[PDB]
């Protein structure tokens, strides 16, 4: 499980919460909607392993 | 990424990093000219004139 | 299509008489008729479903009996209501038909 | 709980016409079959067809199949029987009819009907 | 972006009671889980049921399972809470209320009211 | 079925002052409570969601805290209106559960 939060770098050049190019947050929103579609609807997934 | 000071890099489908990674069968690219309130209305499934 | 058959075609008889209508399938229909009352200028209305069941608010003079190609509709008592076509409905299949009817008068 | 049904329309034969019914009184009136069933002038009750205004299903009559147009609206829960080309044999009244699902076809309610005079 | 609720009635025991919520103001009205809230007279608020106009699904708090039943008419917007057998205990006045969806499980929008009394 | 304890049952306070009113969980709910106005004979109305936000259409008087088990609802300067019932429910799970109420008075 990976929980980091921190900017990716993907630039050589650092990314300290610059959000310019090639700088960004790694974690996105889903933005769920009813109105989207059943492959853009939410599912519930649990892994019995 | 030498292209202006704050350019707005969406990408549907992609990731912004990963597109030197890719082939693509059919490429096309559309300019025109809007105002900036109006850029966001480029994109997938959004209201606007 | 199944084929209804109404007998008889006009049928006279006095207030507060008792009449037999008869209804029969070219094909077996098993009990799905249904019976349905229309006077003259106006909207037929269903009296009997499942060939026995009286549809509410009709009165309970009114009986229907019979599964298969026979079916009979029964008035113990006629009145001035009961004077009025009388036809049978299959709903077995589709393709729905209706009998001929029955010119019921006083 | 009755179904309206519009004004009797009078039309020289060769013209389009369009009958509307529209049930009202009754919760759910998209999930209800309506129907529309012809009676001739002093003749017996004829099956026409009938529509599901939830996804527009239609299942004519083999008599009327290819003749009628029954189409129905759910939004205002109205369903519409087009007839083209209205020949002569086509004057006689029409029934709007609302049947139950299930095993339970019988036309349960009728409308007051249509003078449709050709 | 209200609920508008049936007009408070009194009924005797033993009766069978319906209360309609209409939803206005707010589009997909469907996609709102909608539920209903019991006030006794003097008492705090019970959470009875909730409903999914678009699936019909329903919830229920296990107090009221069974002894209530919420419907939900997708098509008015409605939705409908319905007890058999009135009594003395069912005698309160009754709150529709709407849910935000997501993880958002308050009620943002309540009600008038409608009061019963058996 | 969280079981939710709202203390004090009433409160007198005067108008100005501070009130405080805690709503106390069976069990652990991760900031999951609501906070809702009901005047006598009136529709209870949201306040304060997640039991830190709140609605629009609230003055900032109004605010809320607390987590876990304990919350708390504080007014910081009593209005005429303020005064009346104030209900906390979890929605952290199903079997939703109000509190019993507090009524206000001056």
């Amino acid at each position: 499980r990976d929980i980091s939060t921190e900017i990716y770098q993907a630039g050589n050049k650092p990314c300290n919460g610059v959000a310019g190019f090639n700088c960004y947050f790694p974690l996105r929103s889903y933005s769920f909607r009813p109105t989207y579609g059943v492959g853009h609807q939410p599912y519930r997934v649990v892994v019995l392993s | 990424y030498n292209l202006a000071p704050f350019f707005t890099f969406k990408c549907y489908g992609v990731s912004p990093t990963k597109l030197n990674d890719l082939c693509f069968t059919n490429v096309y690219a559309d300019s025109f000219v809007i105002r900036g309130d109006e850029v966001r209305q480029i994109a997938p499934g959004q209201t606007g004139n | 299509d199944i084929q209804m058959t109404q007998s008889p075609s006009t049928l006279s008889a006095s207030v507060g008489d008792r009449v037999t209508i008869t209804c029969r399938a070219s094909q077996s229909i098993s009990s799905w008729l249904a019976w349905y009352q229309q006077k003259p200028g106006k909207a037929p209305k269903l009296l009997i479903y499942k060939a026995s069941s009286l549809e509410s608010g009709v009165p309970s003079r009114f009986s229907g009996s019979g599964s298969g190609t026979e079916f009979t509709l029964t008035i113990t008592s006629l009145q001035p209501d009961d004077f009025a076509t009388y036809y049978c409905q299959q709903y077995d299949s589709f393709s729905w038909t209706f009998g001929q009817g029955t010119k019921l008068e006083i | 709980v009755q179904l309206v049904q519009s004004g009797a329309e009078v039309k020289k034969p060769g013209e389009s016409l369009k009958i509307s019914c529209k049930g009202s009184g009754y919760s759910f009136t998209s999930y209800y079959w309506i129907g529309w069933v012809r009676q001739m002038p002093g003749k017996g009750l004829e099956w026409m067809g009938i529509v599901y205004p939830d996804d527009s299903d239609t299942r004519y009559s083999p008599s009327f199949q290819g003749q009628v147009t029954i189409s129905a609206d759910k939004s205002i829960s109205t369903a519409y029987l087009q007839w083209s080309s209205l020949k002569a044999s086509d004057t006689a009244m029409y029934y709007c009819v609302r049947h139950p699902g299930g095993g339970d076809w019988y036309f349960d309610l009728w409308g007051r009907g249509t003078l449709v005079t050709v």
